[PDB]
């Protein structure tokens, strides 16, 4: 009965980590994408400055 | 009990892998948060300079 109770709380934890992971992986994709474009646009501000 | 112990052993192995991977992911997230704030602190004195 104690194991059954534990097996529920492990499922809740498994789901909480799975959801947290999915979302954080989405945020990390959105983050890497804007650091490419921000750096491309900064490798153009360096040319406007040097111009 | 042997079946259960084998599945419990897999959960334990996985919970170590998640616990070690997250503590290093978090440490690069705090380093990345610092390099963003730093590159921002740099870039705003290039906005002040272009102004």
């Amino acid at each position: 009965q104690e194991t059954t109770a534990g097996s529920e709380e492990i499922s809740s934890a498994t789901k909480n980590i799975a959801d947290s992971a999915q979302q954080a992986a989405s945020f990390a994709d959105q983050s890497t994408q804007l650091a490419k474009e921000a750096g491309d646009a900064l490798k153009k501000v360096i040319e406007v400055t040097r111009m | 009990v042997q079946e259960t112990t084998a599945g419990s052993e897999e959960i334990s192995s996985a919970t170590k892998n998640i616990a070690d991977s997250a503590q290093q992911a978090a440490s690069f997230a705090d380093q990345s948060t610092q390099l963003a704030k730093e590159a921002g602190d740099a870039l705003k004195k290039v906005i002040e300079v272009t102004r």
